[PDB]
C-alpha cells in the first residue's frame, strides 16, 4: 500500500474498488475491531504509515484517513502560530498564520454522504523530524476552523 | 550464529544492543548479551498492560466485554482503530487486541485508565517479583528514550522472565494465558522481525516496538511444530542508521538463532 494509492482511493468508491487500489489481501485489512471498514498498511513494523476507508450502508467510500503517509516538508510550527487560530478561521486564514509547510493531511470525509456538506479535512503539523515530536492537529469543515489542538509547541 | 550476530550488529548500528533467550518451558537462560541493561520498552510494554489486565479480568474485577466509549480528546499519535470507533465505543478486549495487534496508542492509554495508570502496571509488575521493569508515562512520551532516562524502561531479562511467567505461570488463569498469547500471534504488524526468518511449521506470537533515538525491539514466543518453546527479547537504542538497516539487524539475529536452535 503506499500513498499514490491512497491519492487514487476516491469518494463514492465501492468496498471492491478500495480493496483492489489499495493492495488487496496482501496490505489490507477489514473485520475484527476494523469491521465494515479497511486499514491497509505500507510496511510492516511498529507504527508502520496507514490509511483508513469507511463506507456508508449502501457501500460508498464517504472517509479516507491516514497517519504518516506524507510528512511535512518543513518542520516548523511555533506555538506562537498556534496561538494566532482561532475556531471560526477560514483555511487561507490558517495558512496565513501557521506555515503549511511545516503540515500535512491526515484525512478527508463527508460525513454526510451522497450530500456534500460537512466535509471535513483533518491537518498535522509536526514542530520537528522524528516520530512524536511536538505538533499542532487542526481540523476545518467547509473550509472553517472547528479543531484546533497542540501538544508540546515551543 | 548468534552472540557473534549480536555483537555485530551493535558496531554495524553504533548502538547498546541487549538480547536473551529464554527456554519457555525450564525458565533457563541460553544464551544472553547485556542483560541486564536497560532499554526503552516502546510498544513492547503493550503485553504487560493487557496482561495486568486479564488479572483483573481473572480477579472478577474487570470484564472483558465492557464496553468503554472515549471521545476525540483520548485520541493520540497512532490510532488506526481506535479513530473508528469514536461513536460506538470499544471494549476491553477490543481494546487489548487493538494495543498488541496493531500498536494503537490511545488503546494502549485507554487500558491504561482501567487499571488506573503507569504506577499501577509496575505495581502490579513489582508484586509478581519483578523489580525492574517500570511504566512511568502516557503514549505517545513513553517512547522518547532520553539517553540514560530509567523512565519506561525494562531489562531484556526482566521482560523475558516476566513474559514467560505471564504466559505459562499460574499467573494467570488458562483462558487468560490463551487470550494474550493469541493477541501476540496475531500480531500484524512485527513481519519483517524475527516471523521474516521463520520457517514452516514455526510457531510464534511477538510484540515489536520502535521509539525515538532509534530505538526498536522485540519480544517473541517462538518454536518448531507450531508450538513455542522459547523467549526471545532484543533492544537496541542510540543507533543513527535507517529504519529498515536496524529492522536488518534484528532478522538478522533472528535467522541466526533459528539456524543455531
Amino acid at each position: 500500500f503506499s500513498a499514490e494509492k491512497y491519492e487514487q482511493i476516491q469518494f463514492g468508491m465501492t468496498f471492491d474498488e478500495v480493496w483492489e487500489i489499495g493492495g488487496g489481501e496482501a496490505a489490507c485489512d477489514t473485520g475484527g475491531v476494523i469491521g465494515d471498514s479497511i486499514l491497509c498498511f505500507t510496511e510492516s513494523g511498529d507504527y508502520a504509515p496507514y490509511g483508513g476507508f469507511s463506507f456508508t450502508d449502501e457501500g460508498e467510500l464517504w472517509s479516507k484517513r491516514n497517519e504518516y503517509l506524507y510528512k511535512a516538508k518543513t518542520p516548523s510550527v511555533k506555538l506562537s502560530h498556534y496561538n494566532r487560530t482561532a475556531l471560526g478561521m477560514t483555511e487561507a486564514q490558517l495558512w496565513a498564520a501557521v506555515p503549511k509547510d511545516s503540515c500535512v493531511s491526515q484525512g478527508e470525509s463527508y460525513p454526510n454522504w451522497p450530500a456534500k456538506t460537512g466535509f471535513e479535512e483533518k491537518y498535522y503539523c509536526a514542530a520537528a523530524t522524528g516520530l512524536f515530536p511536538p505538533s499542532a492537529s487542526f481540523h476545518l469543515t467547509d473550509g472553517v476552523l472547528t479543531y484546533r489542538y497542540q501538544r508540546s509547541l515551543t | 550464529e548468534t552472540l557473534v550476530k549480536v555483537k555485530d550488529a551493535e558496531d554495524q548500528l553504533g548502538a547498546r544492543v541487549g538480547y536473551i533467550e529464554l527456554d519457555l518451558n525450564s525458565g533457563k537462560i541460553l544464551e544472553s548479551f547485556r542483560p541486564e541493561e536497560r532499554f526503552p520498552m516502546m510498544s513492547t510494554f503493550k503485553v504487560l498492560l493487557c496482561g495486568a489486565v486479564l488479572s483483573r479480568v481473572d480477579a472478577g474485577q474487570e470484564q472483558l466485554g465492557r464496553r468503554i466509549h472515549y471521545s476525540q480528546n483520548d485520541l493520540v499519535e497512532y490510532s488506526p482503530v481506535t479513530e473508528k470507533h469514536l461513536t460506538d465505543g470499544m471494549t476491553v478486549r477490543e481494546l487489548c487486541s487493538a494495543a498488541i495487534t496493531m500498536s494503537d496508542n490511545t488503546a494502549a492509554n485507554l487500558l491504561l485508565t482501567t487499571i488506573g495508570g503507569p504506577k499501577e502496571l509496575t505495581a502490579f509488575l513489582h508484586n509478581m517479583g519483578d523489580h525492574v521493569t517500570r511504566l512511568d508515562r502516557w503514549e505517545p512520551e513513553l517512547n522518547e528514550a532520553i539517553p540514560n532516562d530509567e523512565r519506561d524502561t525494562t531489562m531484556p531479562v526482566a521482560m523475558a522472565t516476566t513474559l514467560r511467567k505471564l504466559l505459562t505461570g499460574e499467573l494467570l488463569t488458562l483462558a487468560s494465558r490463551q487470550q494474550l498469547i493469541d493477541w501476540m500471534e496475531a500480531d500484524k504488524v512485527a513481519g519483517p522481525l524475527l516471523r521474516s526468518a521463520l520457517p514452516a511449521g514455526w510457531f510464534i506470537a511477538d510484540k515489536s516496538g520502535a521509539g525515538e533515538r532509534g530505538s526498536r525491539g522485540i519480544i517473541a514466543a517462538l518454536g518448531p511444530d507450531g508450538k513455542p518453546s522459547r523467549i526471545v527479547v532484543i533492544y537496541t537504542t542510540g543507533s543513527q542508521a535507517t529504519m529498515d538497516e536496524r529492522n536488518r539487524q534484528i532478522a538478522e539475529i533472528g535467522a541466526s538463532l533459528i539456524k543455531h536452535w
